[PDB]
This record gives structure tokens, C-alpha cells and sequence, in this order.
């Protein structure tokens, strides 16, 4: 097929559903402990 | 003067640039696409890479922004070398140059109009190399060159030199007109044309 | 080959040829091959210093614009005197060459 | 033997052995010589030592 | 609306000259990444420009139709959708800071304070 | 002056005798930049070049980028099988030792004497019987990105001068590992430019 | 962004991105505060568009205007756009975290280190006549490093002077869950 | 009539002097490539050392100009030797000090130009002969103010 039946088997099966835009999805939370807790190992001065 | 100097370098460096580039007047191995060639350039423009043409256009951009003061058109010339015959003809409009800030809106209209003059260049066919030359025509308001060496011009810096230099490089002279977009704003009200056949 | 014209007159021939030019022109008093003198690729480095050496004037110039004197016509160097008058709406053009396609050519096959 | 025929300035071991030989030797002071033959660990240095007296050796041929 | 969004994409494409993307015109109609593909879609039916579309196949790939006639892998898309409009042939973007204070489709979980 | 032995010999020999360059105590610099002088009048006449180099020459002398091999006396010290040059160093503004350059908390590189009275006889000697003097050539002679810039070009530098300076002492150590720096740490050959590039590479990292 | 994949189910998943090294490429030899600067800016332009999305976690690397030994610290407070003050306040850090070369990361318990690839690329700087450039003989290299509780085997090739006192900090002591070169 | 005379006759003998250095016609190493200038022009002008040439020259172009007003073209032909053929045929001929100034120094200009651009041709082969009055043909500029306005051309083969 063309680049062309693509685009019109897709383009105009979107769903355009779930983009509310008001009530986005949080990122996962993830926190490196090591960010404040003691001993930075490769700290030189 | 301040800061208008340096971006009418830069313009006229990017100018010049594209119009070598894309009329193949040069081997385009030669060019490299960059975006510092001593000057901070609002886009990835082919420069060359060759000291001699390097200084030979930073001189003549040089002499042209000396001479602005009374230069209200600058044109670039590409002709023939079996015939010394004008083929192109692309015309830059200095229409009283509003003479006596946001470098990023500066930037960005010269980015437009180098998008603009690219856009024209690619519709044009291919042209071929061996001696499809290009020359440099300049138009004046009231001014005369090749007379300031009447009293020898004893010289004892640089500045006189190379003012000397200027004044005597020049050597007086004597279709599909396509207008195209120039810079719109406040200290740079710069105009462009095009011709052809 | 090239006709002259339909009306035409002819002057008198050269006095000297390829080769006996330099020998005439060494008999004259001068030398054969006047070869390249010490001088200043810069007008500004001149600053008067041939001046003279161990009572020895030195004859040392430039190649400049500035430095060249005009030509002469029967020992006469002409020169303009009157002041110029700039005319409105004037046009120029730019007089050195520019390099050749050839030489950027084999200055980029050579890989420097 | 190498001031009558060779014309150079230092005259010494290395010089003569990197403008004749093409070779560059590197040279130590002798209080870092005997420091190195009077270590007890470190071959290292025992075989730096005896290199280096071979290699002064041989280039004297 | 498929008449404000026409007008603007054709002024940010003829009168100043600029390659057009949908983020652009996301953050103009604040609308979504679906619906600005839609009508990038619907601009690119009913020519002076050259169309620039990308595809999504699986594992996670993401590749740039160059030739538009050997897509490979047509029966592992997932996706294909219009990503911009450049009159000319170099593409060469350029990019600015945005102010993304309602247009953001995913927040962080942290605020700035 | 250039010699062709043969008409089909197409390069110049430069063949001197008698040269300025013939002298007891010498320095190497003042050989190299006659032979440069020299070279540039032969082939292009061009006195402004030779300014230019000169004037380079006496700047970057003045500032203090030279390799400090070229602008050291070389006393001879019995002790007749004499072999031992101890080197001079510029002065004291005297006769320091290379090892004052070494613990180089100061410099007192001067445009002075030394500079005066070894480049300016020869080159006037020469340039008298062109016509032009030399002594006024030299008369008229008289932020964070950057320094990090700096600091990283003299960090590679210094790195370069180990790695170098390493797989030379490996002649003699045959290893690679750990010790052989320390080993390679103790040449004081005088007689390599190498070792006072490294030495002054350290001294401007510790200062 | 979630803006291509269009799948917010999957790509929220992805809590911060970490940007192990290399992210500015220039010949040390010959360069100007020009390039730099246009480089830096043109980074911090996608760090702009890239932040109040998803985390990031910025590393050096050995072509990185930074240090060339293997402790690197990180970059500076400059050498970045002056909108990204906001962020260099020191009280948003999980947002964008500037660290050194080498780091052990307890993302939520699980001890990953990254380092700038420095070392193995030192290790394999040299050509040794025994042992009999693949994926095979990198991933070996990388496991006689973890075997050998040493992360730089070649002293003063990739380590530079005063590293630690009685100490040694490349030494390893605990054994990390995942290793990241 | 005063300024245009001695312009006239500076410009034409600087013009005889390239197309006798340009070409064959003479050896090189005769002319003074580093020493005079023309017009102000950047360019190198070479003019020979030799006095009896120069005042033949001089002495033709005074003839020339004595009686310019019979004639209407001055023409320096190219003699081929052994064959007597004419190879190259460069003709010429049909206010303010200035204006027949730059008219002379744009005439000079395009002759320079157009002369450099020229192959090279082996020695001793060429003679040339001044005459008062398959075909590659070429146009100059000329000078235009004065009512004495001179054409510029040059033929070949
Ligand atoms: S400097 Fe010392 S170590 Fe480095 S090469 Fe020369 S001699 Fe060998």
C-alpha cells in the first residue's frame, strides 16, 4: 500500500478520546534516597 | 551603528552564503552546514570553508557597510564567462535604512527572509559549473571613488589604508522581476528582489 | 584568416624581436633580468627606512597603490588636479577576481 | 671519537645516541639509581637498572 | 473549528515562512494531540508544500518516511499520522521556549514552588 | 646563501659558512630564527613578513611561551672529558638554575640583555647591507567558560606529557601498570624538550 | 511526552530520564566560548520542554566541559539558560539532579551505578598479546570489573592525583543491583 | 578638447603596452610589472623599460592622434609568423576631466579583465602591426559621455 492509504486508515480511525486536558495522568513517583541522606562517595573538593 | 552593524554582517555573510551555494557556483564539498563562523548565526546556513573566499567576502561586507552611509541597493550578479552577459540579478533594498533590540526578533526575520530566498532558489533548475561566475554591483546615492589618490595619500595606520583600499577598489559602470519578503522591523527596514533571464 | 577591413594602411614594422630584445636591451646599458628587489608588502611597515646605511643610499619602495607612481607619457607623469564632481545615482563594481572553480577544486582533493 | 668526527653541542650519551641512532634515552639522577637497586620489593626498578646500564651499554657499540 | 486552524497554517506557511507543526497548532487551539492530527488530516485533503508524516510500528519504534513508497513492515503499524508541513526541502526546525500552562496532556506528580 | 649544485637540482641547499650561528656560547633560537629570516628574504623579498615574524618572536619571548631549551647557557664544568653543562636561565630579574624554572612560584624571563644582545647583532649585521634597522622593530613592542576552557587545554596537555613521557620510560621498566609513572617521574634529561614542557605544565597546575 | 506513542497508560510509567554523559561534543583544542555557549543554550532549550514533564538526571561524561579524570563533579550552576533559575533554587531537586561521574542510585531501594564508560573505554585503549571489539568482549571486561571489586583497573591512565586518603572510594564495597556503563 | 587629448594618449598607450605584454609578442621580463599604475586601478600595468620602444610608441600614437579626425578606427593586428595570417585583431576608436577619466578607467578595466582570461600562446611565434583605417567576437565597455563616444571590440580565429 501507499503512504497515502496508511495515513487514511489511521488518521481518520482516531479516537480522539481521553485528551481532556484538564485532569492529566500523574507521573510514577520515584525517589533516589541517596539524594540527601549522607556520604556523597565521589565528592572531592 | 551600535548593534545594526554586526547583524547587517551577519545577514549579508548568510546572503552571500546561499546565493554561492545554491547556484552552484562553487563545489558544494567545499561547503559545511554550521552555525558559528565567528558571528552567531540564526541558522544552519552552508558556509564555506576556504580562507581566501572567507576574507574576500568578510572585505567586500566590509567596504559595503562602510559605504552604506550613502548605498541605497546592493545587488549580486551572477554572469556568464564565454559571454560577459548578466544572468541573475538579485537586488537586497537599503530604502533609507532607517538610520540615525529583542536580537531574537531580528534573528527570526532573517531567518524568514533566508527561508523565503532559499524557497525561491529551489525552484530554479540546476545550474552547471565552468565559469558560471558571479560579480558585485553596488548603487549610490552621491558618491565618487578612485579619486583620493591625487596627494599621494601618505599613509600612517591601518584605518587610512584600508580606506584607501576601498575607495579605489571600485570601478564605475553603467525578465521575471520576483519580489520577495525583506525585514520588517523597526532599525532594520530592509527590502528584497529578484530578477532573471 | 582575419581580413583588416574594406579600407586599411599599415605602419612600420618593430625595431626588435623576441630574441634580439634582450640582447639590445642589455647592449643599452641595463641588465638582462632585472630581478625582484628587496621591498614592503606593506605601505605602513615603509616608514622611511632606506634613509642610507654605512653612507650607502638604499633605494627601497612598496608595492602598494598608494606607493606606485602614475604613468608617464614622454617623461611627463600625468596626474588629475581639478577636484572631482560626484553625480547622483551612480553605479559601481566590485574590480578583484574572485578564485576559480578549478583551484578550490584541487585544494579540496588534496585533503588538507 | 665523537667530537673529532660528529660537530654538536652537549656531547654526551643521549644526545649522541638521539642524533646518531635516532633514540632517546631517558636519564635519571644517581641518588634515584641507588634507590631503586637498594629496594628490596619492586623488580621494577632492578630491571629499569639493568636495562638501562645494557641499553648504555650497547650503544657504545 | 478546521477554519481558524486553515487560516493560521497557512499564514505560518506562505506569509511567514516557517515549517508547521502540530505541536503549534496545539498550543494555539489548546487541543489535543488526536484532534490536532485530525486536522492535519483534514488540511492535507482538499499544493505548495511538502508533507512530512512518521510512523509508529511495534516495540516501541519510531521511524521518519523518507522515500513513500517502501514503507516496511505495513502490517505491524500502529500509527501513522501527518507530523509537519515544510515548504521547503531542507527541513531544518527551530525551537523556542513554550508556555505550556493549560496545554499539557501528562503533569508531573511534583509542583514547582 | 641557496646553493644549486646542478641545473636539474630544483631545491636550495642552504649552505653557510662562517654564519652567525658559528659562535662557543649559543643559544639554539637565534640559529633557528636567522635560518628563518634568512629563508623568508630568499624566497619572497618580503620584509614585512619578516617583521611580522620577528616582532612575533620578540612578543611571545616577552610573554614567556618559550620552550626554555633554546634560551639556556650551557657553562662547562670540569669534572678534560668536561660534561657538564649547567644551564643559565635567563637571569634573576643572577645564573638561576633550571630548577628555579621548575619550582616556578615566579618568572624573571626579561626582555633584556639577553634577548638585545643575542637577536639584534646578527640581524643588524645582515639587514645593514639591505638598507633597514631592527633595534625599531622591537622598539615599538615596548569569563568562568574561558578559564575552565584553559584549565581543561592544560589538563590535556599535561595528560599528553604523562602518556608520552610514560611509554618512553618503558624502554626500560617493560610495564604498563602502576609505578611506571613514578618511575618515568624522575627523568631530568636536560637534553629533552619534553621533560621541560612537563615540568612547566606542573608547575602551572600547582600554581 | 507522551505526544507520538499517544499511549499514557505505558508512558507515564517512565519517571525520569538519566542522561548518562556526552551530551555536549567538541575538540578541546580549538574552541571558543561562542560554541559552547550556543551548544549549552541549545541544550537547555530541550531541558525546558523536557522538565515539567519528566525528571531528569544530568551526568558527565569524557568529551563534557568538565574534568577529564574519572570523579567528575558536576558541570556548575551556570552554563545553563537563565529561565532555568527556577529550577537551580536548591529546593527542587527530584525534579533535575546534577551528579557526579560515577553514582549509586537507590531508586525506590534498588541500587543501580552509572558511570561515563571512561574506564572500559581506557581498558580496551590498550592492546594486550594474550586473552585469545564485539559485545561479548565488552560485556566480559564489565563483568571481571564487578568480579574484581575495582571499578578502575588502570590507575593513572583514567584516575588523577589525590583521589582519596586511606580510603580509595573506586574500591568496591557493596554490590549494586544493576550495572549501568 | 584639452583633458580628452593627453587622456586619449595615456590611455592608449597603456593599452598597447598590455596587449604587447599579454600575448607573445614580446618576452617577459622587459616591463615594469611593480612599478606604475594607470588609472588607480588595483591591477599591475606593465609598461617596458626599453627607450626606443617606448618612444616608437609615443611617436605612433602622436602620428594618430594628429589626424584623428580622418580617421575612424585604430586597429592593432596580429601577425602570425611563418604564415602571415592574422590570428587576433583588437580594434578600437568610432564634458568634465572626470568623466573621460572613469570612461578610460572602466575601458582599461574590461580590457585587463578580458586579456587575463585569455589562453596562453608559445613564444616566439606573434608580431604585431598597428593599421589605420568562424569569428568569436567580444564587447567592451566604452566611454559614453563625450560626444566622441568609442566602441570596443575584439575578434578571434
Ligand atoms: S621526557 Fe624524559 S621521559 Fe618523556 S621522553 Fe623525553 S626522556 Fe623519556
Amino acid at each position: 500500500l501507499h503512504m497515502d492509504a496508511l495515513l487514511t486508515k489511521f488518521n481518520e480511525d482516531r479516537s480522539l478520546q481521553d485528551e481532556n486536558l484538564s485532569q492529566p495522568r500523574t507521573r510514577v513517583r520515584i525517589v533516589d534516597d541517596n539524594l540527601y541522606n549522607k556520604s556523597n562517595p565521589f565528592q572531592l573538593c | 551603528n551600535r548593534w545594526v552593524e554586526k547583524w547587517l554582517r551577519v545577514y549579508l555573510k548568510c546572503y552571500i552564503n546561499l546565493i554561492l551555494f545554491y547556484r552552484n557556483v562553487y563545489p558544494p564539498q567545499s561547503f559545511d552546514y554550521t552555525t558559528y563562523q565567528s558571528f552567531n548565526l540564526p541558522q544552519f546556513v552552508p558556509i564555506n570553508r576556504h580562507p581566501a573566499l572567507i576574507d574576500y567576502i568578510e572585505e567586500l561586507i566590509l567596504d559595503v557597510l562602510s559605504k552604506l552611509t550613502h548605498v541605497y541597493r546592493f545587488s549580486i550578479c551572477i554572469i556568464n564567462k564565454k559571454n560577459d552577459l548578466c544572468i541573475e540579478k538579485y537586488v537586497l533594498d537599503f530604502s533609507e535604512l532607517q538610520h540615525v533590540i529583542t536580537e531574537t526578533e531580528v534573528f527570526d526575520e532573517f531567518r524568514s527572509s533566508l527561508n523565503s530566498l532559499i524557497m525561491h532558489l529551489e525552484k530554479l533548475p540546476k545550474v552547471n559549473d565552468d565559469t558560471i561566475t558571479f560579480e558585485a554591483v553596488i548603487n549610490a546615492i552621491e558618491l565618487e571613488l578612485g579619486h583620493k589618490l591625487d596627494r599621494n595619500r601618505r599613509v600612517d595606520s591601518l584605518e587610512e589604508k584600508a580606506e584607501i583600499e576601498r575607495d579605489s577598489n571600485w570601478v564605475k559602470c553603467q525578465i521575471k522581476l520576483t519580489s520577495l519578503v525583506g525585514s520588517d522591523v523597526g532599525p532594520l527596514i530592509i527590502h528584497q528582489f529578484s530578477e532573471k533571464l | 584568416g582575419l581580413r583588416y577591413g574594406k579600407r586599411a594602411f599599415v605602419y612600420g614594422e618593430p625595431p626588435f624581436g623576441y630574441q634580439d630584445i634582450l640582447n639590445k636591451l642589455e647592449d643599452e646599458g641595463f641588465p638582462k633580468i632585472d630581478y625582484k628587489d628587496p621591498f614592503f608588502s606593506n605601505p605602513v611597515d615603509l616608514e622611511n627606512k632606506p634613509y642610507a646605511y654605512a653612507g650607502k643610499r638604499f633605494e627601497i619602495s612598496s608595492t602598494h597603490v598608494s606607493t606606485r607612481i602614475p604613468v608617464q607619457f614622454g617623461g611627463e607623469t600625468v596626474s588629475v588636479y581639478n577636484k572631482p564632481t560626484f553625480d547622483m545615482f551612480s553605479s559601481w563594481k566590485y574590480a578583484l577576481k574572485p578564485p576559480t572553480y578549478d583551484a578550490v577544486q584541487k585544494w579540496y582533493n588534496k585533503v588538507p | 671519537a665523537l667530537r673529532s668526527d660528529v660537530n654538536l653541542t652537549q656531547y654526551t650519551i643521549e644526545s649522541a645516541a638521539f642524533n646518531i641512532l635516532h633514540k632517546r634515552l631517558p636519564h635519571f639522577s644517581f641518588e634515584s639509581l641507588t634507590n631503586m637497586w637498594n629496594a628490596k620489593k619492586s623488580t621494577t626498578e632492578l630491571k629499569t637498572v639493568l636495562n638501562y646500564w645494557l641499553s648504555r651499554a650497547q650503544i657504545n657499540i | 473549528m478546521d477554519q481558524k486552524a486553515s487560516y493560521f497554517i497557512n499564514e505560518k506557511l506562505f506569509t511567514e515562512v516557517k515549517p508547521v507543526l502540530f505541536t503549534d497548532l496545539i498550543h494555539h487551539l489548546k487541543i489535543g494531540p488526536s484532534m490536532a492530527k485530525k486536522l492535519m488530516f483534514d488540511y492535507y485533503k482538499q499544493a505548495k508544500y511538502n508533507c512530512v508524516v512518521i510512523c509508529c510500528y511495534k516495540d516501541q519504534t519510531i521511524k521518519i518516511i523518507h522515500d513513500l513508497s517502501n514503507i516496511p513492515q505495513q502490517d505491524s503499524i500502529i500509527d501513522c499520522f501527518i507530523y509537519a508541513f515544510n515548504p521547503m526541502d531542507s527541513f531544518i526546525p527551530y525551537y523556542d521556549i513554550i508556555d505550556q500552562k493549560d496545554c499539557l496532556t501528562i503533569k508531573n506528580s511534583y509542583e514547582l514552588k | 646563501g641557496f646553493s644549486y649544485e646542478s641545473p636539474s637540482q630544483t631545491l636550495p641547499i642552504f649552505d653557510a659558512k662562517g654564519i652567525e650561528t658559528v659562535r662557543r656560547d649559543g643559544i639554539p633560537a637565534q640559529q633557528k630564527i636567522i635560518e628563518k629570516c634568512i629563508r623568508l628574504l630568499f624566497q619572497t623579498k618580503d620584509l614585512s613578513k619578516i617583521k611580522k615574524y620577528l616582532q612575533n618572536e620578540f612578543f611571545k619571548i616577552q610573554i614567556g611561551k618559550v620552550s626554555a631549551q633554546d634560551f639556556c647557557f650551557a657553562k662547562e664544568v670540569k669534572l678534560y672529558k668536561e660534561r657538564i653543562p649547567y644551564l643559565v636561565v635567563k637571569g634573576k630579574q643572577r645564573c638561576v638554575s633550571p630548577e628555579e624554572f621548575l619550582e616556578g612560584e615566579n618568572l624573571e624571563l626579561d626582555s633584556e640583555y639577553y634577548i638585545n644582545k643575542i637577536l639584534i647583532p646578527p640581524l643588524d649585521r645582515l639587514f645593514n647591507l639591505i638598507g633597514i634597522n631592527v633595534g625599531n622593530w622591537a622598539q615599538e613592542i615596548v569569563t568562568t567558560l574561558s578559564f575552565l576552557i584553559k584549565k581543561l587545554k592544560r589538563q590535556k596537555e599535561y595528560q599528553t606529557l604523562k602518556t608520552v613521557c610514560r611509554t618512553c620510560s618503558y624502554r626500560y621498566t617493560s610495564d604498563a601498570g602502576i609505578e611506571n609513572d613514578h618511575i618515568a617521574s624522575k627523568c631530568n634529561s636536560y637534553d629533552c624538550p619534553v621533560f621541560y614542557s612537563r615540568v612547566k605544565a606542573e608547575r602551572y597546575l600547582r600554581d | 511526552m507522551g505526544r507520538i506513542n499517544n499511549k499514557i497508560d505505558d508512558i507515564s510509567l517512565i519517571g525520569r530520564l538519566l542522561i548518562c554523559g556526552n551530551s555536549v561534543d567538541f575538540d578541546i583544542k580549538s574552541v571558543n566560548k561562542d560554541e559552547l555557549m550556543i551548544s549549552l543554550t541549545e541544550f537547555s532549550k530541550f531541558l525546558h520542554n523536557i522538565l515539567p514533564s519528566i525528571s531528569v538526571d544530568i551526568m558527565p561524561g569524557t568529551n563534557d566541559p568538565s574534568d577529564k579524570s574519572l570523579p567528575q563533579q558536576p558541570f556548575h550552576k551556570s552554563l545553563f539558560d537563565k529561565s532555568l533559575e527556577s529550577y537551580f533554587n536548591g529546593s527542587n531537586k527530584e525534579i533535575l539532579n546534577l551528579v557526579t561521574n560515577p553514582y549509586e542510585f537507590s531508586y525506590n531501594g534498588v541500587d543501580v551505578l552509572a558511570v561515563s564508560g571512561k574506564n572500559i573505554n581506557d581498558i580496551c585503549k590498550y592492546v594486550i598479546p594474550s586473552n585469545d571489539d564485539d559485545i561479548e568482549h565488552r560485556l566480559d571486561l564489565m563483568e571481571c570489573t564487578m568480579k574484581w571489586q575495582n571499578i578502575a583497573p588502570t590507575a593513572p591512565d583514567t584516575l588523577w592525583c589525590y583521589p582519596y586518603t586511606d580510603k580509595d572510594p573506586f574500591v568496591l564495597d557493596k554490590w549494586p543491583h544493576v550495572y549501568i556503563v
